[PDB]
């Protein structure tokens, strides 16, 4: 059963460097072409590049070819990506991809990871709990919610009781506002399951190492 | 005496500019192993589904490959096996691909050190496996370009073979071709073979591009793996030779009108005969200069053709009885 | 470099219905292309390739044909699962450039938003800055308008909206519409609306909450 991932991930300033790997298992690694891509936000893939399992035939989109160079280890069972000289065109979730046998195409992607080149430094979320109305009008249902605020940059991890809670979630695309993003969260459940069990919202951060989880209480007297 | 004739035409779509074509048939479908080469090169396993071809497999990006190699295909009822070899530029190096559905081709590589076609030179072709003895060969064929000088019989055509499969090529076998001219060259070798029958299919002339005469050579057995092959002449006047193929244990050959190839004429057992006209409908002129044969059983046989774009006409040809 | 042009970009559709995207290439480009589809959250999965093949695993419904310049795609029986992001690549020469997407979302039947209001945390106010946040979940069609309320009237300046994309499960929209505003500015005003438009509705549906409540 095929799996990739990518690592490596983050802000870079402009004009600096950035190493980029993609881990590879399930099948022979040594076997198989490899290749890069990119996904710029709000807008269509990107190629980058490619290369043939004895490395002897590495091939890149003209724009990059001075800047990005793609490696492997076959020993490590790892594809390599060392980029450089970066602008604000650059910043993009990167793509890891296997060709499939006897054709040149993606038959298989991995999740990617996000690059991010600005001149801001990082910045770590607040996370404010969003409990219902105090005077709460009791339904088939209650809905809470989970505010994060002021993080810098992209991306960022939510989910519910360490994603315990699957069903009645809605999670937002991040808002910019002036060199910092913003997110916001739902979730709703039955009125017989909260506050009568636990509900977290937990919260993560890898630019800055931050991890925060946040449980949900009714407003009220503590 | 019995003869039942019937002519089909069908027409086919391709949207490669193949370099040069190669078909074949397995099970009941049709095959093609194209070319495309004008940096990055493609050897395209195409299929014939209804109208046109589908291409299935890009085998030479398996590469490893410098440039433009030979290819050899061999066709089993049970699988067909292709060699994509490297020509030189020293033991032969070639790509060995196999199939038991024509879909899904599984990749080998194989090297024949000090490889018995040293110094001849190959051309790309399809066959089918020679039975000897109860030892079934595939045969890659070399002939010397052309003879300066001293008459000797050793290697004018000369072949090692495999009978296990693709994967080693031990066996030497000779032909002994008893014909020399001085300026006479041989091109586009390629074996003939229906059951034991060994024969031989090749251009005569003086170096490229301006081959004009084609010559075909039926073998016979002088060792297990000697054979002894006389011409056997196929011309008519005011005709060109240019395919031959066998139904029934018998001959057909195909002409064309002159070297400008306006019409071909099918010859059965020269007894009878048929004429196709390519009709034009295009400001190039229509002819039928690449016509070739793909036998299908001993009763039907194709009648293939290319054209301005990739437009391949194709005369499904039944003869029995 | 080859371009690849893709018609067209939006499709808005019920279920059962046939589509069929176009790709067109600046160059011959033989047989090879390839078609996939990436649904929202998800890295691209390989659907076409060789413009006319099933990759294994790829259900019928999905197809492709064309030749030289142009070529289709194309779904039989479009279902809910099937909404998602389509597009085409070629790959007979490097660059193997891909083309612009085609964003496919389904028609279904209309839905009134379940909206609540969330007045600012207790940890925020700290920070001196105070969040009031209204969600309107699980709607549809496609637009809706919100409107904040401060002791009556209508609020420019500080809304941040942010929407899903369709969903998957129920066909259905979502949105989270905050205002974010100095405490200072939280402090001066009593009551707090989160007002919304819909089709479903001639009424606004409206939530609200006053300071101390
Ligand atoms: C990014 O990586 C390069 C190379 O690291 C090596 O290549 C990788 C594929 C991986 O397998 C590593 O284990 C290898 O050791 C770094 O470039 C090297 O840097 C050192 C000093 O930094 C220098 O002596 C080498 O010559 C460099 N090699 C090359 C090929 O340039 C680079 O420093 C890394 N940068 C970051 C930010 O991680």
């Amino acid at each position: 059963n095929v799996n990739l991932l990518e690592s490596g991930g983050g802000l870079v300033q402009p004009g600096g460097s950035l190493n980029l790997s993609c881990a590879a298992s399930g099948f022979d690694f040594s076997r198989y072409w490899m290749s890069w891509a990119r996904q710029a936000p709000g807008k269509g893939q990107e190629w980058i590049g490619e290369i043939n399992p004895g490395s002897s035939t590495i091939k890149y989109t003209p724009s990059l070819k001075d800047k990005f160079i793609i490696s492997r280890d076959n020993a490590k069972n790892t594809l390599y990506l060392q980029m450089s000289k970066v602008s604000s065109e650059d910043t993009a979730l990167y793509y890891c991809a296997r060709y499939g046998s006897y054709v040149y195409a993606m038959d298989y992607w991995g999740p990617g990871t996000s690059v991010t080149v600005s001149s801001a430094k990082t910045t770590a979320p607040s996370v404010y709990p969003l409990a219902p109305v105090c005077g709460d009008t009791t339904g088939s249902s209650v809905t809470l919610g989970c505010l994060v605020k002021g993080y810098f940059p992209e991306p960022v991890t939510l989910t519910w009781n360490s994603g315990s809670l699957s069903s009645g979630v809605h999670t937002f695309p991040a808002v910019l506002q002036s060199d910092l993003y913003t997110l916001s969260s739902s979730v709703t459940v039955t009125s017989s399951t909260w506050p009568s069990q636990s509900i977290t919202c937990n919260v993560a951060h890898p630019a800055s190492s931050t991890k925060v989880d946040k449980k949900i209480e009714p407003r009220g007297p503590t | 005496r019995h003869v039942f004739i019937r002519t089909e035409l069908s027409f086919i779509k391709n949207n490669v500019p193949c370099i040069r074509d190669m078909f074949f048939i397995y099970k009941r479908e049709l095959y093609n192993i194209c070319l495309d080469d004008l940096d990055e090169t493609h050897i395209y396993v195409q299929k014939k589904v209804k109208d046109s071809w589908i291409t299935l497999n890009d085998l030479f990006k398996e590469t490893d490959l410098t440039g433009r190699p030979h290819i050899f295909a061999y066709v089993d009822v049970e699988e067909i096996i292709i060699l994509l070899c490297e020509d030189e530029e020293k033991d032969m190096t070639c790509h060995r691909f196999y199939s038991n559905d024509g879909k899904e081709y599984n990749n080998s590589e194989i090297t024949i050190s000090d490889y018995i076609l040293k110094d001849k030179l190959l051309s790309s072709y399809v066959s089918l496996p020679l039975k000897i003895e109860n030892r079934e060969y595939f045969l890659i064929c070399g002939v010397s370009p052309y003879k300066f000088k001293d008459d000797n019989k050793k290697d004018d055509i000369l072949c090692m073979a495999s009978h296990d499969k693709g994967e080693t090529w031990g066996t030497k076998i000779v032909i002994k071709y008893d014909n020399y001219k001085l300026g006479v060259q041989y091109f586009f070798l390629r074996p003939y073979i229906s059951k034991n029958d060994l024969s031989f299919h090749f251009y005569v002339g003086d170096n490229i591009n301006n081959v004009k005469n084609v010559n075909f050579i039926e073998c016979t057995h002088e060792k297990d793996l000697e054979f002894v092959c006389s011409n056997r002449d196929f011309l008519k006047d005011n005709k060109v030779l240019q395919d031959v193929s066998t139904l029934n244990d018998e001959y057909i050959v195909s002409y064309g009108n002159d070297n400008n190839f306006a019409e071909c004429y099918i010859f059965f057992n020269n007894e009878n005969s048929i004429l196709i006209k390519p009709e034009k409908y295009g400001n190039t002129t229509a002819g039928c200069y690449g016509g070739t044969f793909v036998k299908i059983d001993e009763n039907r046989t194709l009648f293939i053709y290319s054209s301005s774009q990739g437009i391949y006409n194709i005369h499904t040809i039944y003869y029995a009885n | 470099s080859i371009v690849m042009t893709q018609t067209p970009k939006f499709l808005l559709v019920s279920a059962g219905d046939r589509i069929t995207i176009t790709c067109k290439a600046s160059q011959s480009v033989r047989n090879d292309v390839a078609w996939y589809q990436q649904k929202p959250g998800q890295s691209p999965k390989l659907l076409i390739y060789f413009a006319s093949n099933r990759y294994t695993g790829v259900p019928d419904r999905f197809t492709g044909s064309g030749s030289g310049t142009d070529f289709t795609f194309t779904i039989s029986t479009v279902q809910a699962e099937d909404l998602a992001v389509y597009f085409c690549q070629q790959g007979y020469t490097s660059p193997r450039t891909f083309g612009g997407g085609t964003k496919l979302e389904i028609k279904r039947a209309d839905a009134a938003p379940t909206v609540s209001i969330f007045p600012p945390s207790s940890e925020q106010l700290t920070s001196g800055g105070a969040s009031v946040v209204c969600f309107l979940n699980n709607f549809y069609p496609k637009d809706i308008n919100v409107k904040w309320k401060i002791d009556g009237s209508e609020r420019q300046n500080g809304v941040l909206n942010s929407w899903t994309d369709q969903d998957s499960k129920d066909s259905t929209y979502s949105m989270s519409s905050t205002l974010t505003l100095t405490k200072d500015e939280y402090e001066r005003h009593n009551s707090y609306t989160c007002e919304a438009t819909h089709k479903t509705s001639t009424s606004p549906i409206v939530k609200s909450f006053n300071r101390n409540e």
